[PDB]
């Protein structure tokens, strides 16, 4: 069973960083690739960013790159790190894994394959709401 | 956010967004609202588990068919939101979860 607990701060402020975290007990060595995923009020399901073992995390284009990522295995968790926060950005941020299959559309010696990300399990989100005061 | 109605037991075929592009792997999920989304189809075709053979997409062959997704039987439980993340090979790599479509069921 994948256990995902959310240890988020909840209240936050402008010009202050993120302290939300999963950690991850059983079956998690290298395949189940993290991700983070945000729901707002309005705005959709963005997936801001993913890490693998290869230790590129890619990040949303929307998300104006003011978003580092740290999974470590000493404390075996993930949090993420948000600065310079918005009042829209009062979401709900799950944390939840992703298998990176590909999609063979041709020869793979000529790099016709492309990668999906298909979430499997999901964890519960906690309600961070940016509060301004 | 695009809503949609249907009753009890029509089969609801609801559409996606983005013109598909060349290949396909959709990714379908059902949002409750307050919990966690659940994956419904991955790769056109395939269901995990605990999910039944109600909730179906289109699989991708013979490129020319829009991609939908099925769900007969509707209950009171089955309405919520649904996205589709539609994965391609001529947009690269896809970053939004695309128009999200709301299911409503009359009853
Ligand atoms: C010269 O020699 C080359 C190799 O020596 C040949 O290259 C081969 O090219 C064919 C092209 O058709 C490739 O075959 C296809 O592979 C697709 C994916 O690969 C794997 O899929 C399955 C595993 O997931 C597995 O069962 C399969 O055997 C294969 O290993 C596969 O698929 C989709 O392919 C198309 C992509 O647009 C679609 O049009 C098609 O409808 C398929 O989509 C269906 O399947 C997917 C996955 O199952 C579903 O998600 C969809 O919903 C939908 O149902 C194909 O079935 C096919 O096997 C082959 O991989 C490649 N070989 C290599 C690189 O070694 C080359 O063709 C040859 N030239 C000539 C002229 O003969
Ligand atoms: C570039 O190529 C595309 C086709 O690959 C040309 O047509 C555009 O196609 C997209 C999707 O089919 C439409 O959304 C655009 O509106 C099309 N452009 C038009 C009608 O001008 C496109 O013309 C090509 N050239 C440029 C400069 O983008
Ligand atoms: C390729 O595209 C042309 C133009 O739409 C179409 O007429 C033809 O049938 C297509 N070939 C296929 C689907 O094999």
């Amino acid at each position: 069973q994948v256990q995902l607990q959310e240890s988020g701060p909840g209240l936050v402020k402008p010009s202050e960083t993120l302290s939300v975290t999963c950690s991850v007990s059983g079956d998690s060595m290298n395949n189940y690739y993290w991700t983070w995923i945000r729901q707002s009020p309005g705005k959709g399901l963005e997936w801001i960013g993913y890490i693998s073992d290869r230790e590129s995390a890619t990040y949303n284009p929307s998300l104006n790159s003011r978003v580092v990522i740290s999974r470590d295995t000493s404390k075996n968790q993930l949090s993420l790190k948000l600065n310079s926060v918005t009042p829209a950005d009062t979401a709900v941020y799950y944390c939840a894994t992703a298998r990176r299959g590909q999609r063979i559309y041709g020869v793979v010696s000529f790099g016709e394959f492309f990668y999906y990300y298909s979430m499997d399990v999901w964890g519960k989100g906690t309600t961070v709401t940016v509060s301004s005061a | 956010v695009r809503p949609l109605s249907v009753a009890l037991g029509e089969t609801a075929r609801i559409s996606c967004g983005r013109q598909a592009l060349g290949s396909r792997a959709v990714q379908w999920y059902q949002h409750r609202p307050g919990q966690a989304p659940i994956l419904l189809i991955y790769n056109n075709q395939d269901r995990p588990s605990g999910i039944p053979e109600r909730f179906s997409g289109t699989p991708d062959i013979n490129f020319g068919t829009r991609a939908t997704l099925t769900i007969s039987g509707v209950e009171a439980g089955d309405e919520a939101d649904y996205y589709c993340h539609m994965w391609d090979s001529r947009s690269g790599f896809s970053w939004s979860f695309g128009g999200a479509t709301r299911l409503t069921v009359l009853g």
